[PDB]
């Protein structure tokens, strides 16, 4: 062989191996650290290709994709975090009694538009409510949210995922969550007028909509008429409307 | 033999493998599969398993092996040649995540594991940095990441290459 080759390098401790099962186990579990811990990604970026251990990282120090297990602010988050899909649909299925708790996803469409049919429409994709949920839950609380009509789709609905803050970290568990309730939809990080957002709508075959119990419209409607909204959110998501309007996200 | 090699390997981790090759004349077919169920998360040493299969032949090989989504499970299966109808991975040392539908299937040569590991510019010495497989299996999807793991202690891993050289 011109090289020497392959195992030539590897061979005495392949013999050694062969010679010495304890040192061997030693040694293949002995790797355990990772060389490469976060990598630079791009907007728009998909987070479907992230695993399940990856965390997502926002700021003006760039975007990164990092190992959640090497992860100082996922350490720092971990303790308070345990998941309860089921639980989700029953949330949204109850959230009628617990409207309180959700008050700024629906102040987003009595911002957008009052009427009972739209927030008809938005009860119609209850993944969208399921992505809010799960941010919330997962300590990024002051999120806001906006809803527009997707033009590369017939009769689909997109949803807008406005944070407040400069720097944005998504933990593993939030973002797994977050991928595995979502299903139905696609989510996609952008930027846009220094705002960092994450992009929702609706993909592929079937519609998951039909995959779970139908809930009440107009009792909801009527609860929402006794509500206080803070008023100050409401036109906070005027202006977040405004703002996001000639917003124009990219093909599917 | 090297079915009872790779089950010592992988006792560290839940992966199952199924159940006599010889090496003059090593075999095209599968020589191993090795199972994960749903909601499974585990690590499979898959560059020391390559290595390990060169290792084992007498002959020049290409040692590889290939990732499937069965649909139900994620399956490797192993080759000491890379078969026509055999898949790569299309990745690299810095993005290295690959999501497998159902059906699908990805792989890993081990000539292809080195120009990926020059590329890189990981370190070539052994067991200085060997390219695993964190496997997270979430049905209807399997994701793979292929991450290059190094030792926790260098120095104990000099030790046994020392000792291992010392034998020859
Ligand atoms: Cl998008
Ligand atoms: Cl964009
Ligand atoms: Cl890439
Ligand atoms: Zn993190």
């Amino acid at each position: 062989t011109l090289t020497r080759a392959a195992r030539d390098r590897y061979a005495p401790y392949f013999a050694y191996a062969a010679a010495q099962p304890s040192d061997e186990v030693t040694t293949v579990r002995g790797l355990s650290n990772p060389l490469i811990k976060t990598a630079p990604v791009t907007l728009p970026f998909d987070l479907g290709q992230a695993v399940a251990d990856n965390c997502l990282s926002l700021s003006g120090m760039g975007y990164y994709l990092g190992l959640g297990g090497c992860c100082p602010t996922c350490a720092a988050a971990e303790p308070r975090l345990g998941s309860d899909r089921a639980a989700l649909v029953l949330a949204y299925v109850q959230q009628l009694n617990s409207i309180y708790e959700y008050r700024v996803f629906l102040a987003s469409v009595a911002a957008r538009d009052p009427s009972e049919r739209a927030l008809e429409e938005v009860l119609a994709h209850p993944e969208l409510f399921f992505a809010y949920y799960v941010l919330r839950d997962g300590g990024l609380r002051d999120v806001r949210v906006l809803f527009f009509e997707d033009p590369d789709a017939q009769g689909a609905l997109m949803m807008y995922v406005v944070f407040p803050e400069k720097s944005v970290h998504v933990h593993h568990r939030v973002l797994d969550r977050l991928l595995g309730a979502c299903a139905g939809h696609r989510i996609v990080a952008h930027v846009w007028q220094t705002m960092f957002v994450l992009v929702v709508r609706k993909k592929g075959d079937g519609r998951p909509a039909d995959d779970v119990p139908a809930v009440s419209a107009s009792d909801i409607y009527c609860k929402m008429r006794d509500i206080s909204f803070d008023g100050e959110l409401l036109l906070e998501y005027k202006r977040l409307y405004a703002a996001f309007e000639d917003f124009r996200p990219p093909r599917p | 033999t090297l079915v009872q090699r790779l089950k010592l390997i992988l006792s560290g981790g839940n992966l199952r493998c199924s159940d006599a090759c010889d090496p003059e004349r090593p075999p095209t077919r599968c020589v191993f599969q090795v199972h994960g169920q749903d909601g499974s998360n585990d690590t499979f040493p898959l560059e020391y398993v390559l290595r390990l299969m060169r290792s084992w032949a007498h002959v020049p090989c290409d040692p590889y092996v290939r990732v499937q989504n069965t649909g139900v499970s994620v399956l490797f299966q192993g080759f000491f040649f890379r078969p026509a109808d055999a898949p790569l991975a299309a990745i690299t040392a810095e993005h290295n995540n690959v999501i497998l539908a159902s059906t699908h299937s990805t792989g890993m040569s081990l000539s292809a594991l080195d120009d990926i590991k020059r590329a890189g510019g990981v370190d070539t010495r052994p067991l200085r940095a060997m390219m695993s497989v964190s496997c997270f299996v979430r049905m209807p999807r399997v994701q793979l990441s292929f991450r290059f793991m190094g030792p926790d202690d260098a120095s104990q891993t000099q030790r046994l290459l020392d000792r291992a050289e010392l034998r020859q």
